[PDB]
C-alpha cells in the first residue's frame, strides 16, 4: 500500500512539486501541439490521389 | 475522498448507445453479406444478433444489480471464481483486448477522418498514426479534467453517430420514395453469419464497468440497457434496409467501406459527410472505451490484483489520474505493432466467453446464494438460452478458425506467472518493496493522488 493522504499534505504543496506540474502540464500540452503541427506538416508534405 | 456518481440515465444511454455503434455498422455489412449471401437473410441475422443482444444485456441487468459493484465482468466473476480466474481476464483486459480495442478504433477515427483529402487512395500511414494518437491523448486529457465534461463530451458523440445513422435511413426512404435469392442455407454456414453481428453489437456490457458512477444504479443500469439496446437494434435492420436501397449485392460484397460508397451515390456536392460522420463516431467510442477502461484498472487495484498507485485519485478533481495516464500509456505503446487486426480477431471469442463465464456465475450464486438481494430478476430460461448461444458461438470458432489460438492461448496461459510474482507471493524481498514504495511515492508527489475513502 502507498502514502497517507495527510502526510502527502505535507510534501505536495512544496513550491518544487507545484513549479514540476505546472511545468509538465505545460510540457504535456505542448508536445500535443507538436504531434498536432506534425500531422499538419505530413498531410501538406505528401502527394494527393490523381482523380479519375 | 469519494468518486461522485455523475452519471445520470441520459449520460448512462450516450455510454452505451455511443459506444455500440462506432465503426461496426459503417464498415461490416459486407462480411455479414458474404457469409448470408443474399439480402433477404442478412436481414434476418441483423435482427437475429439483436435479439440475442437484448437477451445477453438483459441477463447483464439483474447481474450488475445483485452485485452493484463497479468492476464489471471482472467483478463480476471475482465474486464467484475467486482471485486468480479474475486475474487471468483482468491481465488480458490490461494487457491486450483493450488497449488494442482502444488502438484500432483511435485508428478508425483517424482514417476515415482524413478520407477526402484522400478519396482514391491509402491515407498516408504517419499522418493515420498520429492523428490516431492525438486523439488518444486529448481524450485522456479530457478524462482528466472531470467526469462532467467526458460525459458531457459522451453526449454530443453519441448524438453524432444517431444524426448519421438518420441520415443513412433518410437518403434509404427517400430512394424507395423516388423508385431471398441466392441464399446460401446451409446449416454449418449460417451460425457464422450470425457471428458477424458480434463485433456490431459488441459493447452493450460496458455500462456495469461504470455501475458505481450512476445517480441511481438499481433504477438507472436496467433502463439504460432496456432504454439503449432495442433502439440500436432498430437503427440497425432499418440501416441495413437503406443500403439494399442503393447498393447491389455485388457492389456490397466488393466494397471497402458500404457507407461511403453509398455517400458517394447520394450526396455528390458534399459526399465526405458521411466520411466524417464515420470519423467522429469512432471519437465518441475511443471517448467511451477509454472512460470506461479506467474504471476496470482501478478497481483492479483496490481488490489487490494490481499496484497501488492505480488506486489512487487526484483530490482536487476527483478522477482516477493513474489508472487514465496509465491506460493511455498503455494503448499508445500498442500503435506500433503490425498485424493488429490478426490480434483482435483471436482473442475476439474471449469476450464471449466471459460474458458466458459471468451469466453461468449468475446462475450458480442463485443456488449458492439465495441471501443476496435481488431488486430485479429474469426468468431462468433466458440465461440457460443464452449460454447456450455463447457456448455454441465460441466452438464455431475453432471449426472455422483453430489455426491462430496457440499465439492468443500463450498470453492467457502467461497470466499464471505475473500472479504469483506480483499477488500471490507478497513481495518477500525488502528491497523490492523498498522499489515499489519509492515508486509509488514519487508518483504520489508528482501526480497528487491519494487513496479512496468509502
Ligand atoms: N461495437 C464496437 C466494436 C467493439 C465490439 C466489442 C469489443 N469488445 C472486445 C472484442 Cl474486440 C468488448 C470488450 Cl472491449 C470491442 C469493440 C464499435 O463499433 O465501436
Amino acid at each position: 500500500t502507498g502514502l497517507s493522504k495527510e502526510e502527502l499534505l505535507k510534501v505536495a504543496g512544496s513550491p518544487g512539486w507545484v513549479r514540476t506540474r505546472w511545468a509538465l502540464l505545460l510540457l504535456f500540452w505542448l508536445g500535443w501541439l507538436g504531434m498536432l503541427a506534425g500531422a499538419v506538416v505530413i498531410i501538406v508534405r505528401a502527394p494527393r490521389c490523381r482523380e479519375l | 475522498v469519494t468518486l461522485q456518481r455523475n452519471i445520470t440515465l441520459l449520460n448512462g444511454v450516450a455510454i452505451i448507445v455511443g459506444t455500440i455503434i462506432g465503426s461496426g455498422i459503417f464498415v461490416t455489412p459486407t462480411g455479414v453479406l458474404k457469409e448470408a449471401g443474399s439480402p433477404g437473410l442478412a436481414l434476418v441475422v441483423w435482427a437475429a444478433c439483436g435479439v440475442f443482444s437484448i437477451v445477453g444485456a438483459l441477463c447483464y441487468a439483474e447481474l450488475g444489480t445483485t452485485i452493484s459493484k463497479s468492476g464489471g465482468d471482472y467483478a463480476y466473476m471475482l465474486e464467484v471464481y475467486g482471485s486468480l480466474p479474475a486475474f487471468l481476464k483482468l491481465w488480458i483486459e490490461l494487457l491486450i483486448i483493450r488497449p488494442s480495442s482502444q488502438y484500432i478504433v483511435a485508428l478508425v477515427f483517424a482514417t476515415y477522418l482524413l478520407k477526402p483529402l484522400f478519396p482514391t487512395c491509402p491515407v498516408p500511414e504517419e499522418a493515420a498514426k498520429l492523428v490516431a494518437c492525438l486523439c488518444v491523448l486529448l481524450l485522456t486529457a479530457v478524462n482528466c479534467y472531470s467526469v462532467k465534461a467526458a460525459t458531457r463530451v459522451q453526449d454530443a458523440f453519441a448524438a453524432a453517430k444517431l444524426l448519421a445513422l438518420a441520415l443513412i435511413i433518410l437518403l434509404g426512404f427517400v430512394q424507395i420514395g423516388k423508385g431471398f435469392e441466392g441464399t446460401k442455407l446451409d446449416v454449418g454456414n449460417i451460425v457464422l453469419a450470425l457471428y458477424s453481428g458480434l463485433f456490431a453489437y459488441g459493447g452493450w456490457n460496458y455500462l456495469n464497468f461504470v455501475t458505481e458512477e450512476m445517480i441511481n444504479p438499481y433504477r438507472n443500469l436496467p433502463l439504460a440497457i432496456i432504454i439503449s439496446l432495442p433502439i440500436v437494434t432498430l437503427v440497425y435492420v432499418l440501416t441495413n434496409l437503406a443500403y439494399f436501397t442503393t447498393l447491389s449485392t455485388e457492389q456490397m460484397l466488393s466494397s471497402e467501406a458500404v457507407a461511403v460508397d453509398f455517400g458517394n451515390y447520394h450526396l455528390g456536392v458534399m459526399s465526405w459527410i458521411i466520411p466524417v460522420f464515420v470519423g467522429l463516431s469512432c471519437f465518441g467510442s475511443v471517448n467511451g472505451s477509454l472512460f470506461t477502461s479506467s474504471r476496470l484498472f482501478f478497481v483492479g487495484s483496490r481488490e489487490g490484483h494490481l499496484p497501488s498507485i492505480l488506486s489512487m485519485i487526484h483530490p482536487q478533481l476527483l478522477t482516477p489520474v493513474p489508472s487514465l495516464v496509465f491506460t493511455c500509456v498503455m494503448t499508445l505503446l500498442y500503435a506500433f505493432s503490425k498485424d493488429i487486426f490478426s490480434v483482435i480477431n483471436f482473442f475476439s471469442f474471449f469476450n464471449w466467453l466471459c460474458v458466458a463465464l459471468a451469466i453461468i456465475g449468475m446462475i450458480w450464486l442463485r443456488h449458492r446464494k439465495p441471501e443476496l438481494e435481488r431488486p430485479i430478476k429474469v426468468n431462468l430460461a433466458l440465461p440457460v438460452f443464452f449460454i447456450l448461444a455463447c457456448l455454441f458461438l465460441i466452438a464455431v470458432s475453432f471449426w472455422k478458425t483453430p489455426v491462430e489460438c496457440g499465439i492468443g492461448f500463450t498470453i492467457i496461459l502467461s497470466g499464471l506467472p505475473v500472479y504469483f510474482f506480483g499477488v500471490w507471493w507478497k513481495n518477500k524481498p525488502k528491497w523490492l518493496l523498498q522499489g515499489i514504495f519509492s515508486t509509488t511515492v514519487l508518483c504520489q508527489k508528482l501526480m497528487q493522488v491519494v487513496p479512496q475513502e468509502t
